[PDB]
């Protein structure tokens, strides 16, 4: 399972900033126009109409990856090898691999 | 905000008609201020 | 294929380079709320399980 | 406790973001879900807020609580703190910034904290499932039954392998610090943090003042401003701003991660066996969805699955 | 042995120049440390390094 | 807050009703449910009682509930004025007879005030739907998608 | 026939003979703790309700 982090954005309050792709896996980024936020203290900034915003998010690797994760693979014919226990005779039972 | 919209001391814009009805919409309660 | 059993493909589980294909869209921050809201395919990795 | 793990998040603060419905409508909640993690098993969760809790204003002690009520931080006693997916869920421990709690299945999760006149809740819309280990689909943990292996997060606070970012917080937003003084208007310094002003009086006026700065504005509301707050960190939640160029990263410690632990699982009713030539019929009675799986022995595997949850007969 | 950058001074990461208390001397400091040295395979040992106080 | 809004409540009193379960079983409740009334879109239901709410017998001060302990009225500052239809509802707003709550899709409509010792509850069975509103089915609304014209309950007592 | 109509079969309500088939095997405790885990067939008389 992945998991989709987004770094926190800019706002360029007044101007617009362009973004610039980054070598991150299955990257976005994508610039809105006339955003105006609003936060607990504010509006984060005065021109209502000029404010922009990064918003960008990249995917990455969940942390239960590490625990678990299906595993792909490629198989061969390898090798065949058995336990074996003999007994002859008086000799009582003796086991091994083979 | 617009000119038909009252505008809160923290900038936030309501209606006016929602002025002075009681109910402490903007956070910092300046709708139900200056309320004679 | 986009969220159906490869759509997160580490080529270990500690390689640095992996590729994803979740078809992550972004989407207009509405309303003057800041957050960062995105739209993509749920993990294949579930829907396979 | 006093090692890496509580010493490291004395770098941290809490910070307000915006929380999809506290209550009623959006806010700014001190206590913001944020990467509300179910894929355990058992229904155990984890949810990354907005407020720390272990930290004090200086120390560690678990009982306690910080989060943000403005520009200052404020600590409390852990008075209820309490998780709510469908029903109570139960706290089983919480570190910094993250909360493990477990839940019942639902719809919503649902955090919050008092501080005796105030609830400050945050709820988020994320589908919680309760992932049953094994074969037989049950909906609490059982009783007794077969311990297998189950993937769960640690109880352990202790700081392994995992990490999360944490930036300096940016420029935040605040007005409360300006004041109309005489007839301009004024900007309040908070005694250690640089406040940074943008007020258009119709020449653009800029500046990053570290004491009180009065400049030429008439009114309060063509002037903006934010302080620079350097000491502490913040996590880099996606709902806060971020300083433009300034990208700056680092590195703090994830309490709860998840390890492979031994989780039990229900026994079904021993199927009443009954044999006729050639055929084994199996009258199964099970209290929960169960499984039934057969598969011949010789070339041809023929294998026939299926779930059972009424009580059937099969041959 | 590894070996941590802080803004032109190299040191170690096991231990800073700020060992008694890092995050009273200076904590923009400490944090400026603990950032520019973000890739450092030692990070661990450089933050139980710039975390402990006494 | 009083010019007609509130005002107008001091003609009206709360009185005795009937309720379905008590919470343990059947009695005459001071909040007996009448009328819940869920059809708006996102959860809100407006829920009508037989107390006052935010009416304190010499006058408004909307953080009281008046309620008849008797032929006695008697008026307290509210302790926990809780709603809860599966899990614990949020409530949105009170006044007079009314209190605007969202819930969570349930199957029981249940109200309680505490005053003191006593808990003073009732219960209705009545079902709550939540009613997703555009062309996806979603049990609680999201953060973020599409505005959509819907019909809620307003919270403005005018 | 241990949960289908017949697994208490009680020939008068106060009867003290009793015949039962609920074919209840007694699982040993696990972890060490006491109790006395069982799995039983569930009751044929729910069943047949
Ligand atoms: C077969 O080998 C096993 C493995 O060593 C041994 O324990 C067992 O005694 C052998 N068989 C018999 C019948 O003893
Ligand atoms: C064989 O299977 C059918 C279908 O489930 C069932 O009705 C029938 O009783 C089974 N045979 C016997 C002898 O019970
Ligand atoms: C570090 O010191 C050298 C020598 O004094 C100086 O040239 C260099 O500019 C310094 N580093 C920075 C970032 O200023
Ligand atoms: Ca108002």
């Amino acid at each position: 399972k992945y998991k989709t982090k987004v770094p926190s954005p800019v706002v360029k309050c007044c101007g617009a900033t362009q973004c610039t792709s980054k070598p991150h896996p299955d990257y976005q980024c994508q610039v809105f126009s006339g955003v105006y936020p609003f936060m607990w203290g504010g509006a984060y900034c005065f021109c209502d109409t000029e404010n922009t915003q990064m918003s960008e998010a990249y995917v990455e690797r969940s942390e239960e990856c590490s625990i678990d994760h299906a595993k792909a693979y490629k198989v061969h014919t390898g090798t065949v090898q058995a336990m074996v226990n003999i007994t002859y005779g008086s000799v009582s039972w003796r086991s091994a691999d083979v | 905000c617009e000119p038909s919209q009252f505008q809160c001391t923290n900038g936030r814009c309501i209606t006016l008609l929602w002025k002075c009805d009681g109910d402490e919409d903007c956070v910092d309660g300046s709708d139900e201020k200056n309320c004679v | 294929k986009a969220g159906s059993f490869g759509d997160l493909q580490s080529r270990t589980s500690t390689s640095n380079d992996l590729y994803a294909n979740t078809n992550l869209k972004l989407q207009r921050p509405q309303a003057g709320i800041v957050h960062t809201p995105f739209t993509q395919v749920p993990s294949g990795f579930e829907r396979w399980k | 406790d006093l090692d890496t793990h509580f010493t490291q998040y004395k770098l941290a603060r809490p910070y307000i973001a915006d929380c999809p419905n506290c209550g009623h409508s959006r806010c700014d909640s001190p206590i913001a879900i944020e990467e509300v993690r179910g894929d355990a098993h058992a229904g155990v969760i984890r949810i990354q807020t907005s407020a720390m809790f272990g930290l004090k204003t200086d120390g560690v002690d678990l009982a306690y609580m910080s989060f943000m009520n403005g520009k200052t931080q404020k600590s409390i006693k852990i008075d209820n703190l309490h998780v709510r997916t469908s029903a109570p869920c139960s706290l089983v421990s919480h570190h910094g910034y993250y909360i493990l709690a477990q839940c019942p299945p639902g719809d919503t999760v649902t955090v919050g904290f008092h501080d005796g006149p105030n609830r400050h809740t945050c709820t988020v819309a994320h589908k919680v499932e309760f992932r049953p280990v094994g074969r037989e689909k049950y909906r609490h943990p059982p009783e007794h039954g077969v311990e297998l292996p189950c993937n769960r997060y640690t109880h352990k606070r202790a700081d392994q392998g995992h990490y999360v970012e944490m930036h300096q917080p940016g420029l935040v937003a605040d007005h409360s610090l300006l004041s109309i003084h005489s007839a301009k208007v004024k900007i309040t310094v908070p005694s250690g943090a640089q406040v940074k002003y943008y007020c258009k009086c119709p020449d653009v006026r800029k500046g990053i003042t570290s004491s009180d700065h009065t400049t030429t504005c008439t009114d309060v509301k063509q002037c903006r401003a934010y302080l620079i707050d350097n000491k502490k960190w913040v996590y880099n939640s996606g709902r806060l701003p971020r300083g433009e160029g300034d990208t700056f990263k680092g590195k703090l410690h994830v309490p709860f991660v998840p390890v492979k632990a031994k989780c039990i699982a229900t026994l079904a009713p021993e199927p009443l066996v009954e044999h006729k030539h050639r055929t084994l019929i199996l009258h199964l009675h099970p209290d929960h969805p169960t499984l039934l799986t057969t598969r011949s022995l010789g070339s041809d595997a023929n294998p026939t699955r299926q779930w059972i949850e009424r009580p059937t007969t099969v041959n | 042995t590894v070996m941590c950058v802080l803004a032109n001074i190299t040191f170690p990461c096991d231990q800073p120049p700020c060992m008694p208390c890092c995050y009273e001397k200076n904590p923009h400091e400490t944090l400026t440390m603990l950032e520019q040295n973000y890739d450092s395979r030692a990070y661990d040992q450089l933050l139980d390094a710039a975390v402990k106080c006494n």
